[PDB]
């Protein structure tokens, strides 16, 4: 066995909140079309992404240096 | 005796000078071409 008290669960009860006169006048209820914190998400993706672009360029042109020794050396050697 | 050899002297003089055009080109090329390393570089480093 076991007691306790009981309160019945019926259809009329309700709850009355309160609100404030400027609660519906938020920043964030009302938004427009566009945002800028999307804006923020394709703008960091665009760095990110010219990020790896400079690497990949980098090790590109990195055979510059490279390029030149072995068109010139072989001409050198041929003139003396 | 003037005439061969002053013909040879056209001759030494543009291969001598020959092997300090070459000289010039690998000293100005590698000095240049280490600018857009560095260039390359600080763009990296920006990010």
């Amino acid at each position: 066995w076991e007691h306790r008290r009981f309160i019945v669960a019926d259809s009329r009860n309700f709850i009355t909140p309160e609100f404030p006169r400027d609660f519906w006048m938020s920043p964030v209820f009302n938004l427009p079309r566009e945002t800028a914190a999307e804006q923020v998400v394709v703008l960091q993706a665009q760095r990110t992404a010219a990020a790896a672009a400079l690497e990949n360029a980098a090790m590109q042109a990195a055979e510059l240096p490279v390029d030149i020794e072995r068109r010139l050396r072989p001409i050198e050697r041929n003139v003396h | 005796q003037r005439t061969g050899r002053s013909a040879l002297a056209v001759l030494i003089r543009a291969c001598y000078r020959l092997q300090q055009q070459l000289q010039r080109t690998r000293r100005a090329l590698l000095h240049h071409s280490d600018a857009v390393l560095t260039s390359l570089h600080h763009v990296r480093m920006l990010l």
